């Protein structure tokens, strides 16, 4: 069986402009393992992104967290781009600092 | 610590 | 309270491009503490929690050897499962193993676990008696009969009642300042107008450990579990987790709705309103 990832884009701390924070994209509940996750600042991918090691949930679905240090500003638009085998086209989830 | 099957 | 120690392992064949990718992690409750990736230069188990860096070179040496040996056995098992199901060597397949133990407040074992999955579905699982196997299909029954010939359940039970509980209590003592503190959740209620007659109430639970949390919305004391968007608990980049629950209400009747948050780290269940 194959499962499509649930994607969440969020900050580690409450967002306030001009402060250094962490931008995270949590991909959970997918199968098989190989996923492609990029972080985007105004459409361009962030080059210094880390990710946790691949573990899985109790239904055997995998979860990963891609994170990088950023500094939210009022104009800068952030997003997460996830490609999976179950996906018609690379999905793009925008970061909502209220979410 | 980890476990390892026999073999 | 009760505490967990688990090891997860994942092996994925890479037809054409080379050896299977093997990646394993160890968790104490919801705190990751060991990792291993076969794609490293000289792959080696590394500490991911502060209280496990105390262990000596013989520890990390034995762990590194165990992980390399598990990678080898996983290649073996992948080939065998290929021939069990009459599958094509050109297709990629996944093997996932978990094992571990749950101990109680008295440090005594409540349950041991050992499960194996092929291509994301249950393959074979050690029953709770630590003496029998549940096999998902006839191929898993082949494996079950071969593992009953080899007393794999007996090895596993010797490990679970013995080394698992002992070393879990050891890890717990070593880092009790972190592993044994229940971080209560910072909770607040946010309001976001979506239209002139509607607005979202979002109930947050930032900053909490362990992950087990209960967020519920209630409209005049009646649960709105079907009209409440509830997102999965996510890591905050540290050992702390986050989670929120949203409900869309008519602008003017916010005080009909109440959030309710339950966490191990809270003395009493909390009830919140938008102010
Ligand atoms: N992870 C597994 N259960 N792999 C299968 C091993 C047993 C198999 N029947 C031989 O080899």
């Amino acid at each position: 069986i194959q499962r499509t990832p649930k994607i969440q884009v969020y900050s580690r701390h409450p967002a306030e402009n001009g402060k250094s924070n962490f931008l995270n994209c949590y991909v959970s509940g997918f199968h098989p393992s190989d996923i492609e996750v990029d972080l985007l600042k105004n459409g361009e991918r962030i080059e210094k992104v880390e990710h946790s090691d691949l573990s899985f949930s109790k239904d055997w679905s995998f979860y990963l967290l891609y994170y990088t240090e950023f500094t939210p500003t009022e104009k800068d638009e952030y997003a997460c781009r996830v490609n999976h085998v179950t996906l018609s086209q690379p999905k793009i989830v925008k970061w909502d600092r209220d979410m | 610590k980890r476990w390892i099957i026999l073999g | 309270g009760s505490h967990s120690m688990r090891y997860f392992h994942t092996s994925v064949s890479r037809p054409g491009r080379g050896e299977p990718r093997f990646i394993t992690v160890g968790y104490v409750d919801d705190t990751l503490f060991v990792r291993f990736d076969s794609d490293a230069a000289s792959p080696r188990e590394e500490p991911r929690a502060p209280w496990i860096e105390q262990e000596g070179p013989e520890y990390w040496d034995r762990e590194t050897q165990i992980c390399k040996a598990k990678a080898q056995t996983d290649r073996e098992d992948l080939r065998t499962l290929l021939r069990y199901y009459n599958q094509s060597e050109a297709g990629s397949h996944t093997l996932q193993n978990m094992y571990g133990c749950d101990v109680g407040p008295d440090g005594r074992l409540l349950r041991g676990y050992h499960q194996d999955a092929y291509d994301g579905k249950d393959y074979i699982a050690l029953n709770e008696d630590l003496s029998s196997w549940t096999a998902a299909d006839t191929a898993a029954q082949i494996t079950q009969r071969k593992w009953e010939a080899a007393r794999v359940a007996e090895q596993l039970r010797a490990y679970l009642e013995g080394e698992c509980v002992e070393w879990l209590r050891r890890y717990l003592e070593n880092g009790k300042e972190t592993l044994q503190r229940a971080d209560p959740p910072k909770t607040h209620v946010t309001h976001h107008p979506i239209s002139d007659h509607e607005a979202t109430l979002r109930c947050w639970a930032l900053g909490f450990y362990p992950a087990e949390i209960t967020l519920t919305w209630q409209r005049d004391g009646e649960d709105q579990t079907q009209d409440t968007e509830l997102v999965e608990t996510r890591p905050a980049g540290d050992r702390t987790f986050q989670k929120w629950a949203a409900v869309v209400v008519p602008s003017g009747e916010e005080q009909r709705y109440t959030c309710h948050v339950q966490h191990e780290g809270l003395p009493k269940p909390l009830t919140l309103r938008w102010e």
